[PDB]
């Protein structure tokens, strides 16, 4: 049951995270989804390697979100990402630190994320689990990369899209020290810890091939199909939004019927049996 | 925060500014009190567009019952005014 | 061709959508003026007690005094016994307090013939 | 009460009513910090079918990889001292029939 | 939020509205501004060929069609601005807002503190006073028999006379008090 | 046990022999005083009581209760000096002679070594608490609330006194002692069920238990400040202490004949606790509270273990000590408004912070927040229930929920949000106000460091 | 510690490793001992030295209560309430005291569950047991009586025992 | 995996069930069967208290490397030796626990030739 | 706390040297660092031990004997 | 200055309060500070006994 | 103290819409016989710092030739420093 409610959740927050707009919904979404994935770790016996995950995410998870309330108060408290434009140059220490913590939360190798997400995947990989536990897991690692790139994307790299009187400033001792602690963090911490505890669990020595590669491929193609379907969006054409879009932004509509119709259903009661 | 006070001056400034780069209306010809209906012959459309411009200007959304109405740059300033409670 | 939306009670018809603000009459014009007068009238009792500066207490409000009455109140002298109102007190008075009877005597008997058959492992089982 | 206008100069503005006009019988229902019926881009039949669909697919899906489980190639791990007996739960004064694990 | 509303619609301000929500929401589709710009000319095109409908029947069954397409084309998650209705930062600092009356309840203490203030409250205050007992008979006067028809307050006509109705208007405690 | 009735009874020639403007001091001093005393019954011994006489004993259920009834009138003075300002020097006398009477008759109850005695004064209380209803309150709803208050707890209680007389004339004696020791059991049989069910009904009314709790809400809603809190925190407690000591001659009837009140008792809070969130009253909403809590306190003394017992124990103190301080800081916002609806004033933490962070402990305290000892007898019930049934558990865990969620509905219309315009009258919290609410909270976060002393004679 | 019996709670003789350092590279883990030794444990030693002469300037004694033993509820009868009372207490007294016998087995349990570490499934055999046994027993004696427990409840409970334990042991002998 | 896939669309009774393997006598392949060897004891392998999974046939290897972690604390990079040690007698476990998988399979196989054979031979 | 920035309207905001050489030099960093792990440990991102065939295997190492025993 | 200041009435004196009431006060009764036992592996010696652990079996070392 | 330093706006004849996709717009847009009115108001987020774009490749490769010699220079050392 752990095993199966972790897979659900980090994939269901992936899609939802795919297609949002507001930067902090974005990475609030991808917090849930590492959140299913330290579950995920939990349901095959790997206490230790959730663990150790908890305290890598938390230096870069916490990073990202320090470098998102940075563009958020730059840009006069705007949080939609389609009124930030090019940012890659205007603010360069937050574009730095966003990419680093973009590429230690997708897993870059001898990241952070590498000796936490790597060693998950190898292990849920070699278990004796769902199939569809895994397929979850391995699609959740793929809509990761490419919710990383979104980010990255449309954020940072294009035109800018903010109201003309330029406010833009990183220059704060405070805020950048703040960040840089933690990107020296996301950087070293996960080899440091990872070497001076001691084992606790027995390693996946031998592997095939194309199943150690797993992370790294398909981190890769999830990347690569985001960037691919977001340079799209130049192009001079409109169409109109397919179902699965509606479904993916409305968050698979949960908040919509489970917000109005228990509620509903219990205050009526409230007042009209009781 | 950070933001410098603007003041009724810099939003002057700023409405004509968007309204010279209106290629629709000739920029030599356009002063302070120019009526959009008639001093310069616009369209309702038109009119709508220019509000929508100061709108993505100045980073707020002017409501239509109070938008519809605005037919005069120095009308838009004094309205932009009372919104941000400019006195200087 | 557009699929059509269909309203529900938790999710209502929006007003662009609705054909009666295009059924255009001058009954309808007539009934607009009326509603847009007694707002108005309504406006201006209420923003000529509260900009006087003799004021120094609160504003009652007889429409909140008439909503909380006739919640609490009125209810009684109101009430009528019926097919409808009978049917449902009865069920959701009673139906609950029977069914969870059960289902508890339910489970006491079943723990109690286990635990006289002896096979309930209570071990470690001291405070109760 | 969400779907009211939220432009309009009300004299309660968090609330959004008027001094005067009637109050509805579940107002303290609709207060905009609780069920809200403002109208959906989907109808709520659509999105009921859509949520219940992806729920349902879900366990069904998660079912069908539990009868068909995933593994590897692998036969079980050996364990040294009589399938590891003694340390875990022990009765050391009972002598177990010996399991011993045979080399490949 | 500040002009009163009127007893209906027009069709003129129906069919700008629709205008407007239209090239939001496009706007919210089509990020880039130059995609921005191309497609709202051609909605501005689009909208504009049946601009000379001369009758209203068809121009009323025109305008309904476009409703339902809005409605089916409309980006479910629109971007709003941060102070609008829906936006992010949209009653945020409605906590700072204190009212002015509050003044009234201060220690003669926190009072020493600031006199100049209040001497400035104070004549405000005496102002408010006069001006009060001379709006009412203007208003009274103004009003016509029945009660007001719309949410409209006349100007102050005479030399000292003052708007009817303004201490709570102009007393507004501000945008961002803090 | 004399050294406490006895300054208890000399306080009412005190009173009356005080100059008009000298009263309210005096009162408050000298309850105070009393209050201090009271603290060494809590000294209790693992073996069998206090026996301090033939006619009086203490015990450690006794023992708590007793020092919250002489804690509560100085609480009750301090919150009825205000509205009573512009009432005449002998009618204000006659006030605080109604509350020195009322927990003069409180104190003699709990001792009460014999049943009929606890008997006469259970009942002797009726009389002040339905004067205080009836002459001091504010709507004309109060002779209504005080002929239910009267009428529920009398129809109840006559039973009781046949069913006592008849075990004195069965048995020889009333006193609790004897009757402990010389315990038998009651067979099962229809004049068994019968006096089980008079010996019972009298406590379950005025619990309330769920069904016989109509009296409540109008007794609550329509009494003065004092009335309010003397009915929550003491008041509603006594049902639950003579529950906790007749119950010693009903067994083993007991298993088989509270199958219905257990129902009522666990499905009436649930209901209550629903009632809760669609409530336009301030005072309604913390009468039904209230109910919800006594609910779970039935449901405890009908399980009939020891942990049952010393969770009910604590859950009566916390309850007692959280109702008083809600029904005081809603009468710190009626005092101003003089509207007692919910949703009039609004936004109120803009205008008084103090308050604020009072209702946020208050809320806190009703939330069941660990670990306060609202939790500690939440806690102790809950566990005994499911060692009882492991489905209770579900409603259980139903009614923290809906607890939780009305407490902060009730925090959050009232202190956030936008201010009402039109309320210019909210003047800054008196001394006198912060001063009661600090002296109803420092108490429950005192005694959460030494729950053995609410804990009961179980402990 | 002279405080507490070593019997009554007893613990291992506590071997440890000696330090047998691979390398030249110096840990700080030692240093920071050494500096937290300077600079906390000397300062609180000699407070301590102030405060324990103090006190042995001021020695007094107390001492612990001695009950003496009383006939019991089975040699009491049926209304002599003085008997009954003087039973009643001693049973009470019984019942606290072997609660405390319980969680001493409790404690003991706990203590060696912390200390064994990764073979504590293997090592707290004897205190599992011994718990198992004391636990037994006292389910026995003090289970089900109620809230409201007393002696005369606890002697009913043992005589139904007893009667199902030799219709049982009869039935074993004849069959 | 294609293991999987040969099970699950394949024929069932032809691939091993991972749950209950070995299905065959450990002597069926052949009669020398040697024994496998532990080198920790139980004492002193009780006393590293590595952990109950880790308490496996490479557990000499894993004492050695904790060993070596503790002597030389500060330098957590000198125990590199110990830990390829570690890993390589995990490397060769794993590969044994594929042989007997493979194994399994192909008396499996065989077992399902001789049956067929058999009941060949008798049907004709 | 910092330096003090004007602002620009329509064009690009003043950068300082200290943020453009610290961007830079966690960047470097960060790509050094990779570069230099990988290169020392090449065998995580590849792993140390081939896979074996089980195919190759042959008959007799398993004990495969085709009808020939019994 | 201020930093060691701090130092003193931050760190120092609370870890003194602490360590004396751990000291004095929490390891006077039994059972209240209980460590797990430390690793013992072959080849080391014990600072009570003096003895030495058995070193191991001395396995096939290749590779 | 604050940020007061009088900011003067710059003139309103640069913006242009030539070299820009604001001029593929028009194309495009005149193509189908149409003009864009507000074609000079955007062309300020093409103008001056902004007129360049960095992919995303190019994103993610930030500072990597600094690190590349980085790692160049030290394996060389380690090379020269281990064969002795
Ligand atoms: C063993 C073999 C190993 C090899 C494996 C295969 C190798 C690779 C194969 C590649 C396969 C396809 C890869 C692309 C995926 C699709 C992406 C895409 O093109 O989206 C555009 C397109 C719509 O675009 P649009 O509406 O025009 O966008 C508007 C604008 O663009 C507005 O745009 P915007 O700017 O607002 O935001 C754009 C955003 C928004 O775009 C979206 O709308 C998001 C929706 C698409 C993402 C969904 C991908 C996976 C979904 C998993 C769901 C699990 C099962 C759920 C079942 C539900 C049942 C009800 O899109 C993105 O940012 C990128 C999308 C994600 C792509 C990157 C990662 C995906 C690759 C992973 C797929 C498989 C590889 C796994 C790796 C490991 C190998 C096992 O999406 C689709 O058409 C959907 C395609 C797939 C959906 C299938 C679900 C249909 C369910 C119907 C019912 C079926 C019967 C069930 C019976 C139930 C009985 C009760
Ligand atoms: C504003 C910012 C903060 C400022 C303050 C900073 C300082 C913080 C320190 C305060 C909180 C930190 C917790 C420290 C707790 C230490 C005290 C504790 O140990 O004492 C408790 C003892 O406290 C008392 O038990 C609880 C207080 C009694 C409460 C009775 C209420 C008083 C009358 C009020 C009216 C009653 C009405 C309610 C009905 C009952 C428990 O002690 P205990 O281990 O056990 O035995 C004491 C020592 N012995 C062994 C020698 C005997
Ligand atoms: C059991 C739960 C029973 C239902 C409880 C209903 C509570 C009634 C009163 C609640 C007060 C009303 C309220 O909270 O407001 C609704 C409020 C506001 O909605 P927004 O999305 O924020 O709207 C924003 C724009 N306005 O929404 C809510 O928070 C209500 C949520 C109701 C929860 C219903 C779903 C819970 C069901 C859980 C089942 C799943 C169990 C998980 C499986 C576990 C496996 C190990
Ligand atoms: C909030 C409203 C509550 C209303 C009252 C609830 C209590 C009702 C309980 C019954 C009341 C009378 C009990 C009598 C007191 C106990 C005495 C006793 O038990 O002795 C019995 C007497 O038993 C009776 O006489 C019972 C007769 C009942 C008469 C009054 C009935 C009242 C209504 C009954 C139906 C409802 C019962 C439950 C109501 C619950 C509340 C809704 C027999 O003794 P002996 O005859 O001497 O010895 C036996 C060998 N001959
Ligand atoms: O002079 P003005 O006061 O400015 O009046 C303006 C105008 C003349 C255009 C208008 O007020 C008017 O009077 N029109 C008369 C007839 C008329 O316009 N009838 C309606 C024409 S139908 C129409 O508007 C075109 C449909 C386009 C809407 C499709 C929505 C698709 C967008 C979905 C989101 C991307």
């Amino acid at each position: 049951m752990t095993l199966c409610l972790g897979a659900i959740t980090t994939l269901f927050t992936a899609l939802c995270a795919i297609t949002q707009n507001d930067i902090k919904k974005i990475v609030a979404f991808s917090t849930s989804s590492q959140l299913g994935l330290m579950m995920v770790t939990i349901g095959i016996n790997q206490p230790h390697l959730a663990f150790l995950h908890i305290c890598m995410h938390a230096f870069f998870k916490a990073m990202l979100f320090m470098c998102s309330g940075s563009i958020i108060h730059s840009l006069n408290d705007e949080q939609d990402i389609r009124k930030m434009g090019g940012l890659y140059k205007a603010m360069p220490f937050t574009t730095t630190a966003l990419i680093i913590g973009s590429l230690a939360l997708t897993g870059m190798p001898y990241l952070t994320g590498f000796y936490s997400k790597d060693l998950i995947i190898e292990a849920v990989n070699m278990s004796y689990t769902n199939a569809w536990a895994l397929l979850m897991t391995l699609i959740a690692t793929s809509l990761t990369a490419a919710y990383s790139t979104r980010i990255i994307f449309f954020a940072f790299l294009g035109k800018p899209r903010f109201p003309p009187l330029v406010l833009i400033n990183e220059n704060n001792p405070l805020l950048i020290n703040s960040i840089k602690r933690l990107l020296i963090g996301s950087i070293f911490a996960g080899f440091i810890i990872s070497n001076n505890i001691p084992p606790m669990t027995v390693p996946n020595t031998t592997m095939p091939l194309y199943m150690k590669m797993t992370a790294l491929i398909v981190t890769i193609m999830g990347f690569m199909l985001a960037l691919e379907l977001n340079n799209t969006t130049y192009y001079l054409k409109f169409k109109y939004p397919s179902q699965t879009y509606k479904f993916s932004n409305m968050l698979g509509y949960y908040p919509s019927i489970m917000h109005r119709l228990p509620t509903y259903h219990n205050l009526s009661m409230s007042q009209k049996s009781a | 925060s950070d933001a410098p006070p603007l003041t009724l001056e810099a939003i002057k400034d700023r409405v004509l500014y968007v309204l010279k780069l209106y290629d629709k209306i000739d920029p030599e010809k356009l002063s302070v009190n120019s009526h959009f209906m008639k001093d310069l012959g616009l369209d309702s459309l038109d009119q709508v567009e220019i509000i929508m411009a100061m709108e993505d200007e100045f980073g707020f959304e002017i409501p239509d019952i109070d938008a519809e109405k605005l037919m005069c740059p120095q009308e838009i300033v004094d309205y932009i005014a009372d919104k941000k409670d400019v006195y200087e | 061709s557009f699929p059509k939306y269909k309203p529900s009670r938790l999710a209502t018809l929006p007003a662009t959508l609705d054909p009666a603000e295009y059924d255009i009459s001058p009954e309808t014009r007539k009934a607009q003026a009326e509603r847009l007068a007694i707002r108005s009238r309504l406006k201006r009792e209420y923003l000529l007690q509260y900009n006087d500066p003799n004021r120094l207490g609160v504003i009652e409000d007889p429409a909140l005094i008439r909503w909380t009455y006739a919640r609490s109140a009125n209810i009684y002298p109101n009430f009528r016994p019926t097919p409808k109102t009978s049917l449902l007190g009865a069920l959701f008075g009673i139906g609950p307090l029977f069914f969870w009877y059960y289902v508890f005597k339910t489970d006491r008997d079943k723990k109690e013939k286990l635990i006289q058959e002896g096979k309930l492992d209570q071990t470690f089982n001291i405070s109760y | 009460q969400q779907e009211r206008d939220p432009w309009y100069d009300w004299d309660h503005p968090d609330l959004r009513l008027n001094w005067g006009e009637p109050i509805h019988w579940d107002l303290d229902m609709y207060i905009r910090n609780r069920v809200d019926t403002s109208p959906t881009p989907v109808s709520w039949n659509t999105m009921c079918k859509h949520l219940f669909g992806f729920v349902a697919f879900m366990l069904f899906m998660f079912w069908v990889g539990e009868i068909y489980p995933s593994y590897q190639p692998v036969g079980p791990k050996q364990y040294p001292y009589n399938d590891l007996y003694l340390e875990r739960g022990g009765d050391p004064t009972k002598e177990p029939e010996p399991v011993v694990h045979y080399e490949i | 939020a500040f002009s009163a509303p009127a007893a209906y619609l027009t069709h003129q301000q129906k069919v700008l509205r629709l205008y407007k929500r239209a090239l939001r929401h496009l706007e919210s589709w089509c990020v880039h501004r130059d995609k921005y710009r191309y497609f709202a000319c051609l909605m501005r095109a689009r909208f504009d060929e049946h601009k000379n409908e001369k009758d209203m029947v068809k121009a009323t069954q025109l305008l309904r069609q476009a409703e339902e397409e809005f409605w089916y084309g409309q980006h479910p998650q629109p971007y709003i601005f941060p102070e609008s209705p829906g936006g992010t930062s949209y009653e945020r600092y409605e906590c700072y807002k204190v009212p002015e009356w509050c003044l009234d309840d201060w220690h003669p203490s926190e009072k020493a503190m600031y006199p100049d203030y209040f001497a400035k409250r104070e004549q405000w205050k005496r102002l408010r006073r006069e001006s009060w007992e001379r709006e009412v008979k203007q208003l009274q006067e103004e009003t016509p028999p029945g009660g007001p028809r719309t949410e409209a307050l006349p100007p102050a006509r005479k030399e000292g006379d003052l708007p009817p109705l303004w201490w709570h208007i102009v007393t507004r405690p501000r945008e961002r008090p803090m | 046990m004399l050294k406490i009735i006895i300054p208890t009874t000399m306080l009412l020639p005190m009173t009356w022999m005080s100059k008009h403007n000298m009263i309210w001091i005096n009162a408050t001093v000298h309850s105070l005083l009393i209050s201090l005393i009271s603290l060494s019954l809590l000294n209790q011994l693992g073996e069998n009581s206090l026996n301090f006489s033939l006619t009086f004993f203490s015990d450690s259920l006794s023992a708590p209760l007793l020092v919250l009834t002489t804690w509560l009138l100085p609480l009750m003075l301090m919150a009825s000096q205000s509205h009573l300002s512009k009432e005449t020097t002998t009618r204000k006398k006659l006030y605080i002679t109604m509350l020195i009477l009322l927990q003069l008759f409180l104190i003699m109850t709990f001792t009460a070594t014999e049943l009929i005695l606890f008997y006469i004064l259970f009942e002797a209380t009726l009389v002040p608490t339905l004067i205080i209803i009836t002459r001091w309150g504010n709507q004309t709803e109060r002779l209504n609330a005080g002929l239910y208050f009267l009428f529920y707890t009398l129809a109840g209680s006559l039973p009781l006194l046949v069913a006592l007389v008849y075990i004195q004339n069965t048995t020889g004696s009333l006193n609790f002692l004897i009757i402990h020791y010389w315990s038998h059991p009651l067979s099962n049989s229809w004049s068994n069920i019968f006096m089980w069910l008079a010996c019972i009904m009298a406590f379950m009314v005025k619990m309330p238990l769920y069904g016989l709790h109509l009296w409540l809400p109008k007794a609550h809603v329509e009494a003065p400040i004092a009335g309010s809190m003397v009915l929550a925190a003491v008041l509603l407690k006594l049902g639950g202490y003579g529950m906790m000591r007749i119950t010693t001659i009903l067994n083993p009837l007991t298993n088989y004949m509270a199958y219905p009140f257990l129902m009522l008792s666990m499905w009436g809070m649930i209901m209550t606790s629903s009632i809760c969130l669609r409530q336009t009253d301030l005072k309604s909403l913390i009468a039904y509270s209230s109910v919800s809590h006594m609910a779970l306190v039935i449901v405890a003394i009908m399980i009939q273990t020891p942990w049952s017992f010393m969770g009910a124990t604590a859950l009566m103190i916390a309850h007692g000590l959280t109702s008083s301080m809600l029904f005081c800081l809603a009468n710190t916002n009626y005092e101003r408004v003089h509207s007692r609806t919910m949703i009039l004033a609004r936004g109120l933490q803009t205008l008084l912070p103090l308050m604020a962070t009072w209702w946020l402990v208050a809320s806190l305290t009703n939330l069941a927040l660990p670990p306060s000892i609202n939790l500690i007898g939440e806690l102790f019930i809950i566990t005994a229930s499911f060692s009882w049934s492991n489905i209770t558990i579900i409603l259980m865990g139903m009614n923290m929920m809906i607890t939780a969620l009305y407490s902060l509905y009730m925090l959050i219309t009232t202190q956030r949000g936008k201010y009402t315009h039109h309320i210019n009258n909210i003047k800054p919290s008196f001394t006198r106000e912060n001063a009661l609410m600090a002296l109803h909270i420092l108490p429950l976060l005192l005694l959460t460091l030494n729950p053995k002393m609410i804990l009961g004679p179980l402990y | 510690p002279d405080s507490w019996d070593k019997d009554v709670y007893p613990e291992p003789p506590r071997r440890t490793p000696a330090p047998a350092p691979q390398t030249s590279l110096p840990n700080p883990v030692t240093y920071l001992t050494k500096i937290f030794d300077l600079l906390v444990d000397r300062p609180v030693t000699l407070a301590r030295e102030f405060i324990e002469q103090q006190h042995a300037k001021n020695r007094y004694y107390y001492y612990h209560r001695e009950f003496r033993r009383v006939p019991d509820i089975t040699e009491c009868e049926e209304k002599d309430i003085l008997c009954m009372f003087e039973a009643e207490m001693q049973w009470r007294r019984d019942y606290k005291v072997d609660q405390e016998i319980v969680n001493i087995i409790q404690e003991r349990l706990k203590a060696c569950q912390q200390r064994e570490g990764e073979s504590y499934r293997q090592n707290c055999a004897k205190e599992l047991e011994q718990f198992t046994q004391v636990s037994k027993a006292f389910q026995d004696r003090y289970s089900d009586l109620g809230a409201h427990y007393s002696a005369r409840k606890c002697l009913a409970k043992q005589k139904q025992r007893m009667l199902a334990e030799r219709k049982a042991a009869k039935e074993a002998a004849a069959a | 995996g294609a293991h999987l896939a040969r099970r699950y669309l394949g024929d069932a009774s032809k691939e091993p069930d991972p749950l209950r393997m070995p299905t065959f006598p450990p002597d069926y392949g052949f009669p020398e069967r040697k024994e496998r060897e532990m080198v920790a004891t139980q004492q002193e392998m009780n006393d590293a208290q590595l952990m109950l999974q880790q308490r496996d046939y490479c557990a000499h290897y894993l004492i050695q490397l904790l060993k070596c972690k503790r002597d030389s604390f500060p330098n957590f990079l000198a125990c590199k030796h110990e830990q390829h040690d570690w890993d390589y007698c995990e490397h060769l476990d794993y590969v044994k626990r594929m042989k007997e998988f493979e194994r399994e399979r192909r008396l499996l196989q065989r077992k399902k030739r001789r049956e067929q054979r058999e009941a060949e031979m008798a049907r004709g | 706390g910092g330096v003090h920035i004007e602002p620009r309207y329509r064009q690009f905001p003043q950068l300082t040297r200290s943020q453009l050489i610290q961007a830079e030099f966690f960047s470097a960093t960060m790509w050094f660092w990779i570069l230099w792990r990988f290169w020392h440990d090449s065998d995580a991102v590849l792993g140390h031990f081939p896979y074996p065939d089980p195919s190759q295997w042959t008959d007799e190492e398993l004990g495969i004997l085709p009808d020939d025993e019994d | 200055y201020r930093h060691s200041i701090f130092a003193v009435t931050h760190v120092l004196i609370p870890v003194w309060i602490i360590h004396y009431y751990l000291k004095y006060h929490v390891t006077a009764k039994p059972y209240t500070v209980v460590e797990r036992k430390p690793r013992i592996f072959p080849g080391d010696t014990i600072l009570e006994t003096g003895e030495v652990i058995p070193l191991m079996k001395e396995f096939p070392d290749q590779h | 103290e604050h940020g007061h330093s009088k900011m003067e706006l710059p003139d309103y004849k640069q913006w242009k819409i030539e070299g820009t996709p604001l001029e593929t717009v028009q194309e495009k847009l005149a193509a189908r016989g149409l003009r864009d009115p507000w074609g000079r108001n955007e062309a300020w987020r093409y103008s001056g710092g902004f007129a360049n774009n960095v992919s995303f490749v190019g994103a993610l490769l930030k500072g990597f030739k600094w690190g590349f010699a980085a790692f160049v220079v030290a394996v060389g050392a380690e090379y020269y420093l281990e064969s002795q």
